[PDB]
């Protein structure tokens, strides 16, 4: 749907990428919000059910704790701040990375300062009245 | 030479282009143009030559015209000046709309090119999804129509004062009175059709363009059963035409009584019919690719909403191979396949093309469309109004000049009130009463005035002229094979049309419509029903019948009060 | 001289991605072209001389191999094939 | 009215547009601008307008004139024809190159724009990174110049074409001879300023372009000092007004007896100065556009390789620190930084702005690269190219007018030789002698056509002709002040400019060319060096002396030819 052609193969080393960028996502987060150093390794990101759709759940662990996980709404936070720099890594635009629960929302498009519309209708009626006074006028004194 | 031609030119006008490609679009397309084509065949031409003969002979308005044949005929003319009066207040909102429109395509980006945000910021409007933007545009931003004709709402502010505007336009082309020119007419009469090169252009250069040409072109048999294909074919060529308004006539008593009225007669109707074909097709491509757009736009939705179900790879469900994969997985997974069946659509390119947009804004909401993607919107955008403002001016100012002529000659009033004062009165008076077409569900009494049952006078008025014409004073004693009409073209056999089979004409049709209003009992109006995004149908209310059968009365009555008014004066 | 603006600090993160990235087209190249299946890991990329200019010397070896050095050339193969996709991971324009 | 100015608009040409910015950039830009100034009001007016009373007083061609006030006298209209020969022999290869450049304007990406890559096909040509773009393209793709004037090839096959299709659209406007005309002067006078409008627009719109403002308001001091830069200024204005030629003359023939010649001098010379500052203002904003680029790249190079060289963090070291960390860096590793300091250059902005592009087709490559950075390159392209070649076709059709007019009255041929075979002829045999500029190192020939001894025998003409107004038949036996001259310019200090000062003007910087000439003893001519992208002077051979001295004297002995005639009557 992204790209429609020239489309790369999908096999593991993309699985590994995706895993790296995914631990690297997360040490940002743990790094510049709740300045801690954390050490996230790509054998911490665990994926399971993968289909042909490319569709798979995965989570994140601790850096060598099997027993804990890392609660969900921190990593949506991670993934909500650093999507922009995942996206690019794969080449697709956040229309073919849906993440089922981050739905992607920066920037209110407001154009119009001055609602050009009214501006130029003020300066048409103005021009219309004067010319109709002064042609008025002009008949008048040409009885 | 040339110059008459291009004199000539000044025919065309804001039917052609403006209302021709909606009823052809209305009524099936290519089930529309036959009738259209018999119409100008057999009625347009005897009609309007009989017409501007009378108009070079009896060298004189058509009061007087109605004086010479006979007292008892006398207020056709009054009739005439209350229809064309009743077309011009309905008629300026066009100019009005247009005013709209090119007021707000000086804006970057162009409205109706991308749709307002949902109040989260996450989406788009569902009535976007639902109608298009160019639809929510035409619909809710600039004429916020009401769900229902029944209810109402306060007039609003920007189609009032834009009606002013264009009102005192009006007013100012009126007042000037320089209209005389022999020079730039060329510039008038080449600007539409250069204008017309670029957008037909294009049109053919879009995928799926010839899909509307199929539709347009190819007749159908259902469709042309029904009558009312016929009365509104006649209804348009005859509003296009402009005979049975009264200026005909008296630009016909204006040239000089020497000239061969048959060849202006046949040289008007043909670049007529030329034009309006013209821009059908301009108009038909567009819409064709429209049409092809939307129904790619449901496969690919389909196509998506079966590949998330089913997981399957990317790209291997494509359009052609979609039933052979529907029944398949319908085989592989019976259960969970038929509990979603209901929430399975299925596109229809036939149902899709035929009924894409509608209404009477078609060409408002398909060249936008087509704006949308352009090279640079804004430059054609901006001569394409601009085309469309002339041509409404230069209509404004044909039918004016018709309505102002016979109140011209009243010196009884006009002794003590200059004629501008007058001009100005009347002016004002039309665009008050106007005013009616600028609230929430102004827009249903608009196509009220302008298609159901608008108009229909003129059928009457025809008949009566051409019924007065085939009595005694008609070819019998005047008229009569004289060598007044410049000794050409007299008493040919294109009489056998205007003193023989166009009367019936008039009546044959009339007669299935009179069957088909008692038999169905029923009319219905199209409502906009944004809930969900496409036109419905409902019924009038009582008022309405009420008020479009006084409408008619009005115009329908005039002859029998002359005819008591003359023979009150006879008694004695 | 690339992003001009808007340019995020280069901190450890950044370089993990790069040997990251460094090692998978190690791994496409071994892959698509020798047909062997190597796995290489972001710790089989030794980095040396860092420079305030972001500028350092690096190598691949083997994957649990200190004594085996990857020769020069088949990195550069392989740096020729992904270049192009190592350049948009840092949003870079292979000019930079 | 403005069909007058209209009219006189026709005194504008390639020696306002193509041949002024040119001169202006040679000589420091501000130290020209006021030398033209004080050429323009004590020697241009005077001359022109005496010149325009002769030719309306004495009603027929200048040979004529001459016999009729001496036999002693004849002949200088011979001098002035062979002088309008030659300048139009390399006047017509300006309408070449510019239908050289509108033929290749219609690809699409424009030539000029990127540079040919390496025959490695991994970086751009090493020419590029020494000269631009604009100027690789002038200099390698439409002129091959060759190093040096002594390096000779084989005659190039596009120039000659140019010159051939030109060459033969000249001959066809001749034949044609469709001058007279009082409609379209209006558009072909509207055309030039309106095109300069956009480009001034452009310019202004553009970095930098105060300093070329600056550069060229500003006067310098050391080129004042040199007398060539006036001498080259009385050159250009007499070249633009075109004193000498003797078409003046022939045109005032043509002209109604009744008009004040003062008013028509003034509002020429007035438009013709007008036009030209005008046309520089446009030129030299680009110029200064391209010097600041060149500026900033050349501080770019040098702070990506120090920071390259000493791995300084990228964007602190800025242009406004260059200077500190400059010294900072040397004081701090003086070893390696001694070493690699041949490789540092300095950036200096006066010097590069002086020097950064130079040469005849300077028009030629600063308008083109204004055109490589517009929104629709090709379209402002062929509206400039055809603006130049319009001018120069005009241009040319006064030269040609200029030309033909004196072998009109050869009865003795015309008797039994069409007009049309002799201009053929003429048009043919000036191609001919012409084809020398089309040729590899053809363009110094040009180079000498235009500055070394050309068009110098035009102030000894104008000398000559008012020395001969300040004898008796000048203001003492004929033209005494008589009011049959409208009653106007009759004994006025206006005189005194062409009474006074001005014959001693003539040879006032004469002797102060021939001083520097003699004293300095070198001439220089500059050349490509394609080696390194930058001109350079050479001095010019012993037989291109010869040839301009043939050249010149060639102009000279036409008197002393003249004299000799006189003699065997002056004897008895
Ligand atoms: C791994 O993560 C689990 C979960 O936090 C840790 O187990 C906790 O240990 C702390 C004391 O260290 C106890 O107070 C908690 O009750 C334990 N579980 C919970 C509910 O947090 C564990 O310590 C971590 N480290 C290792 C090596 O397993
Ligand atoms: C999509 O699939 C078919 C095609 O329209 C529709 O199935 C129809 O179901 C109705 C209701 O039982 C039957 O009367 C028709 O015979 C079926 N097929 C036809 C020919 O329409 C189904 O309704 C469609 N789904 C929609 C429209 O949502
Ligand atoms: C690790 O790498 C070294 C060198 O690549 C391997 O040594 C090879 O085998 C014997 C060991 O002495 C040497 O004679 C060879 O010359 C070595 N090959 C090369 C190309 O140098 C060593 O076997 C590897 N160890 C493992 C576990 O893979
Ligand atoms: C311009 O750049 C040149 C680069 O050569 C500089 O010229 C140097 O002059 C200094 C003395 O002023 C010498 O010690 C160097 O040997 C020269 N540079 C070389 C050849 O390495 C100079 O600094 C700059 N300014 C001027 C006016 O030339
Ligand atoms: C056809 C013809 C032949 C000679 S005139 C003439 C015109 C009548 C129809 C034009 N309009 C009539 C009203 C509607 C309008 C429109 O839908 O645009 C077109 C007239 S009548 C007075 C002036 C002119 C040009
Ligand atoms: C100034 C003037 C006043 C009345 S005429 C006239 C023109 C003379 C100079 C124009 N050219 C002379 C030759 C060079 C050329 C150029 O550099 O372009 C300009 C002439 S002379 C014959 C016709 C015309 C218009
Ligand atoms: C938008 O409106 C509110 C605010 O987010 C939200 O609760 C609701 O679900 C949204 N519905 C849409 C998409 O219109
Ligand atoms: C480019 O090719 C030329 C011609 O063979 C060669 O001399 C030069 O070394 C090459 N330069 C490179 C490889 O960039």
């Amino acid at each position: 749907s992204a790209l429609g052609d020239k489309a790369y193969e999908w096999n593991d080393n993309e699985m590994y990428l995706f895993r790296s960028s995914v631990a690297y996502a997360m040490r940002q987060y743990f790094l510049k919000v709740k300045n801690q150093m954390i050490l996230f390794g790509e054998e911490d990101v665990r994926v399971a059910n993968l289909k042909p759709r490319i569709s798979f759940n995965f989570f994140v662990t601790a850096p060598k704790n099997v027993s804990d996980i890392i609660p969900r709404t921190e990593v949506e936070k991670a993934i909500r701040m650093s999507r922009s720099r995942i996206n690019d890594a794969f080449r697709l635009n956040d229309n073919s990375l849906e993440f089922l629960g981050i739905q992607p929302t920066l920037g209110p498009p407001n154009q119009p300062p001055v609602s050009i519309w009214l501006i130029v209708f003020g300066v048409v009626m103005g021009v219309i009245v004067v010319g109709i006074v002064i042609l008025i006028f002009t008949g008048i004194r040409d009885r | 030479l040339q110059f008459v031609f291009a004199c000539t030119s000044y025919a065309v006008g804001l039917g052609n282009v403006w209302r021709f490609p909606y009823l052809c679009q209305m009524y099936g397309g290519g089930s529309f143009l036959v009738p259209y084509i018999i119409m100008l065949i057999v009625e347009g031409m005897p009609l309007l030559y009989l017409e501007l003969a009378v108009g070079q002979r009896m060298r004189q308005g058509s009061i007087g015209a109605w004086r010479t044949i006979s007292p008892y005929l006398s207020g056709v003319g009054v009739a005439s000046v209350v229809v064309s009066f009743f077309l011009s207040m309905y008629y300026n909102v066009i100019n009005a709309w247009a005013f709209w429109y090119l007021f707000h395509s000086f804006q970057d980006p162009l409205p109706w090119s991308v749709c307002p945000l949902n109040g989260n910021h996450t989406g788009y409007d569902e009535e976007c999804e639902k109608a298009s933007s160019t639809q929510y545009f035409w619909y809710r931003k600039t004429l916020n129509i009401s769900p229902s004709l029944q209810e109402n709402g306060g007039v609003q502010w920007e189609p009032a004062l834009c009606l002013l505007l264009a009102w005192l336009v009006v007013y100012l082309c009126i007042l000037r009175g320089t209209e005389s020119t022999g020079k730039v007419v060329y510039f008038t009469a080449s600007l539409p059709y250069c204008v017309l090169i670029i957008y037909l252009i294009r049109g053919l250069t879009l995928h799926g363009a010839t899909n509307g040409l199929m539709y347009m072109f190819t007749p159908k048999i259902e469709q042309l059963a029904n009558p009312k294909a016929w009365i509104n074919a006649a209804t348009q060529i005859f509003f296009s035409l402009g005979l049975g308004f009264g200026s005909l006539i008296a630009f016909a008593s204006y040239n000089e009584p020497s000239n061969n009225c048959q060849k202006h007669a046949i040289i008007v109707s043909l670049i007529n019919s030329f034009t309006s074909i013209f821009a059908s097709i301009v108009t038909f491509s567009i819409y064709g690719f429209k049409a092809t757009f939307n129904y790619e736009n449901c496969l690919k939705k389909v196509s998506l909403l079966l590949t998330n179900t089913f997981d399957l790879e990317d790209g291997f469900l494509t359009a052609s191979n979609l039933e052979q994969v529907k029944g398949y997985l319908a085989s592989a997974y019976p259960s969970k396949y038929s509990e979603m069946f209901p929430q399975i659509k299925n596109c229809s390119l036939e149902s899709e093309l035929d009924t894409a947009v509608q209404g009477t804004g078609l060409a408002f909401i398909v060249y936008t469309e087509a704006i949308k993607n352009m090279e640079v919107s804004q430059l054609w955008s901006v001569l394409y109004f601009f085309m469309l403002l002339m041509l409404g001016i230069g209509s404004m100012l044909g039918n004016t000049a018709a309505i102002l002529t016979p109140l011209t000659d009243s010196k009884i009033i006009s002794s003590h009130l200059p004629k501008e004062a007058i001009s100005g009165l009347v002016c004002l008076v039309n665009c008050a009463i106007g005013m009616v077409f600028t609230m929430e569900a102004g827009n249903y009494w608009f196509d009220i005035f302008n298609d159901y049952a608008a108009t229909l006078s003129l059928l009457l008025i025809v008949l009566v002229e051409t019924i007065a014409v085939c009595y005694v004073y008609g070819l019998r004693r005047f008229e009569s094979d004289l060598k007044a009409m410049t000794g050409r073209a007299v008493s040919w056999y294109w009489k056998v049309m205007w003193a023989g089979v166009s009367p019936l004409l008039i009546v044959s049709l009339f007669v299935f419509y009179l069957s088909d209003y008692i038999l169905t009992g029923t009319l219905k109006y199209q409502a906009w029903d944004a809930s969900q995004g496409q036109l419905v149908t409902k019924d009038y209310p009582a008022y309405a019948l009420a008020v479009i059968g006084l409408l008619v009365a009005s115009s329908t009555m005039c002859i029998p009060l002359a005819a008591l008014g003359t023979f009150v004066q006879r008694r004695l």
